[PDB]
């Protein structure tokens, strides 16, 4: 029952928690002699927000070229306006009878079925995110790959203009994200890779500078520049590679 | 189509979830 994001969890806790303050009150089947007073109006305003939801919901399915996307939200559509009949069926039955056992059943089932659905859409959406760090993750991956090639200090001053910049962003989306997660061990996990990628960057810079400046020379120190090279890209691409495999863990709970 | 993204309509929804409840709660 624990939320993958801060952001899922304080739009979604509430809710589970009135849900199951309710499920205290009313099991399965159960009668009790208090009259529920009409529900009509909130049951409408629930219906107007599952709606809006699903119109948002679909001008993405209609718009996005993530085929993912286009697979999962369209089932979370259904889940949610299924629910709200329930809680529209269920405001009508105690309208006539404020003591009625199956609305009270209805109530409890539509509302799960609204958090269950809304938790699919948001978790889907969350995944969408993912990827699109993964991307700017394996955009640094590939760029890495072209240090092997500087081979001049004009070409290696363009590098380091490109990269620099580039790194800083991917640093400042992995923050963001660590700080959106609620597993601790995951967010450490991230931080201390992110971290040890920041310390690598000079090293890989002054490691290319002594390569370019020692390159055709025969007393040269070019052997172990070029291992050093190697060597940097080669711990800054696996910690790169840990960051996209933490990115897209999930604990077992739920 | 920018005017409402999907977290503001997923909070709206969880606002109304959220006083439909509480509106059952007081009775």
């Amino acid at each position: 029952p624990v939320f993958h994001t801060r952001t899922i969890e304080s739009i979604l806790e509430p809710v589970a928690q009135q849900i199951s303050h309710l499920v205290i009150m009313h099991e399965e089947g159960e009668v009790d002699g208090k009259a529920i007073p009409d529900l009509t109006a909130p049951v409408a305003a629930v219906q107007a927000a599952v709606s809006n939801l699903v119109r948002v919901g679909k001008e993405t399915v209609q718009t996005t070229e993530d085929q993912i996307l286009k697979r999962d939200m369209p089932p979370a559509f259904i889940k949610v306006e299924n629910a709200c009949t329930k809680l529209v069926q269920a405001a009508q039955m105690l309208q006539s009878d404020p003591y009625s056992v199956p609305a009270r059943d209805y109530l409890i089932d539509g509302s799960r079925g609204i958090l269950s659905g809304t938790s699919d859409l948001l978790l889907t959406f969350d995944e969408a995110e993912v990827r699109k760090i993964i991307r700017v993750c394996k955009g640094i991956l590939e760029y890495l790959t072209v240090a092997e090639v500087v081979e001049t200090m004009e070409d290696l001053v363009t590098y380091t203009k490109n990269l620099g910049p580039g790194m800083t962003k991917m640093a400042k989306m992995i923050d963001e994200r660590q700080q959106e997660l609620t597993h601790q061990e995951h967010r450490v996990m991230l931080v201390n890779s992110m971290n040890t990628v920041k310390e690598l960057l000079p090293v890989l810079i002054s490691a290319m500078k002594i390569f370019v400046t020692t390159k055709n020379s025969k007393n040269q120190g070019i052997e172990e520049a070029l291992k050093n090279r190697n060597f940097t890209v080669e711990k800054m691409s696996a910690e790169i590679n840990e960051i996209i495999r933490v990115l897209q863990l999930t604990s077992w709970d739920e | 189509g920018s005017h409402m993204n999907l977290l503001n309509a997923a909070t709206a929804l969880s606002g109304s979830m959220q006083y439909l409840l509480n509106y059952v709660n007081a009775g």
